[PDB]
């Protein structure tokens, strides 16, 4: 059970299955997919991306660890996903208005996450603040792992569906705009806990009431779970 | 020392 495509290595672990390369590989799946998010939506330009490999089948820009900016939003990322080792992120989000710092978002590329107890079947449960059951907690717990090359065209099929919305779906972002990572962290995650590069926050980001969406993709490594969604103004 | 479930980063403004 491993990923034998010559160019996947590069980007990407061989193997999902065990907690530490599934975790892992979120940490790249991250970086890969907002990296593309950031470049097909223009939120950065081309001189801040390496063309990269993911497949034989397909490229994509990825952020340049050799550019100062672009290394230290790679390192905000790193970061993020780093917390998925323990199951600390509930959330990471990219997320667009108007003004900084705006609550209601004109534009999030959301990837939303959950973790299980052992063997990677059995879904950790993730709840409100309420009480009340995650949005994303069902679609991601019904799923099951499939082996190292489902999770290798769960990556394609996502960077395809960002390409895809940027390029034939979303409208263009306003000449003026604000765009900036924000996460929500898991119930678990104890106080003396904290994520590089993120201000602590009692508010979060808002969507308004005639908001539209569109689903990105799912991940589904050996012992970790993701769902990637776009939610904006600017469809169509 | 954090009693907040959220993190903000400093953004990109065009």
């Amino acid at each position: 059970d491993s990923i034998d495509d010559k160019k996947w290595s590069k980007l990407f672990p061989r193997i999902v299955s065990d907690p530490d390369r599934s975790s892992n590989f979120m940490t790249r799946a991250i970086y890969v997919a907002f990296s593309a998010v950031l470049r097909n939506r223009n939120i950065l330009g081309q001189e801040y991306f390496t063309k990269n490999y993911i497949t034989e089948k397909l490229k994509c820009m990825t952020l340049c660890f050799r550019n100062l900016r672009s290394n230290q939003i790679a390192q905000l990322l790193r970061n993020a996903g780093d917390a998925t080792k323990d199951g600390f992120l509930k959330e990471v989000s990219l997320v667009i208005t108007n003004n900084e710092g705006d609550l209601e978002a004109i534009e999030v590329f959301s990837m939303k996450f959950i973790y299980f107890e052992n063997g990677g079947v059995v879904a950790r449960l993730s709840t409100d603040k309420n009480g009340q059951e995650d949005p994303h907690f069902a679609k991601l717990a019904q799923l099951v792992y499939e082996g190292g090359d489902s999770v290798r065209d769960q990556m394609v099929t996502i960077v395809r569906s960002v390409q895809f919305l940027c390029t034939k779906v979303l409208e263009p972002l306003p000449e003026e705009f604000t765009a900036n990572f924000r996460l929500e962290y898991t119930n678990d995650a104890p106080s003396n806990f904290r994520i590089d590069g993120f201000e602590d926050s009692s508010t979060f980001y808002t969507l308004p009431d005639d908001i539209q969406s569109a689903t990105i993709g799912h991940l589904r490594p050996g012992c970790h779970a993701a769902n990637m969604e776009c939610w904006s103004m600017l469809m169509s | 020392a954090r009693d907040s479930p959220y993190g903000l980063s400093q953004g990109i403004t065009k």
